[PDB]
């Protein structure tokens, strides 16, 4: 991120009154060999970052220095989605009820150890492997 | 980027009046057609 916009992202979570649009595009590109006109499916599950929210304030101090805030993304990691050969990653109702609170609750942990060295693990609310391998399902068409 | 209006298309068709066909493209085009290029400028991503 261009610094001065990075101070800027940083001021939003730190205080900046705005909404962060966290667009979690989830493209699925397939093939045209077996068919699939638009193939990648995608759809941008965005989670409006309320201004320093817990999740925010925790990302304000991730941008502050530190490496160690464990981000709550309230459950918006799609585990079932159902995607056909058109644009779209729409995941399944009903397996995942809410949808958007039924989806799969993920974190997110800026490594950013100066040696700033700014990596980007996404880890689960209930990271078991998943800080490195997340396993969700696309319920393919 | 910023589906222009119609009022902000009435602005870039007044703009490019003069020119007939200047304005013939943008009256043309439909309103929330026009779309605005407002594209980023800022860097941060060295290069390589």
């Amino acid at each position: 991120i261009s610094p001065p916009s990075r101070a800027q992202m940083k001021r939003e979570l730190y205080n900046g009154t705005a909404d962060i649009t966290l667009r979690f595009t989830w493209n699925f590109q397939r093939d045209l060999a077996k068919g699939g006109t638009v193939e990648y499916a995608n759809e941008k599950h965005m989670l409006a970052l309320a201004p320093n929210s817990t999740a925010r304030r925790q990302l304000a101090s991730l941008l502050e220095g530190t490496s160690d805030q464990s981000v709550v993304i309230p459950n918006l990691f799609p585990k079932y989605i159902r995607a056909p050969n058109g644009p779209e990653a729409n995941p399944v109702k009903q397996l995942q009820p809410n949808e958007e609170a039924d989806y799969l609750g993920v974190r997110i942990q800026l490594r950013r150890e100066q040696g700033f060295l700014e990596w980007w693990v996404i880890e689960l609310q209930e990271c078991r492997t998943d800080c490195n391998l997340l396993p969700m399902v696309i319920f393919s068409d | 980027i910023i589906p222009f209006t119609a009022q902000a298309y009435e602005e870039l068709s007044r703009q490019f009046d003069p020119q007939p066909l200047a304005m013939q493209f943008i009256s043309q085009y439909s309103p929330e057609d026009i779309v605005t290029a407002q594209i980023e400028g800022s860097s941060g991503a060295l290069w390589r």
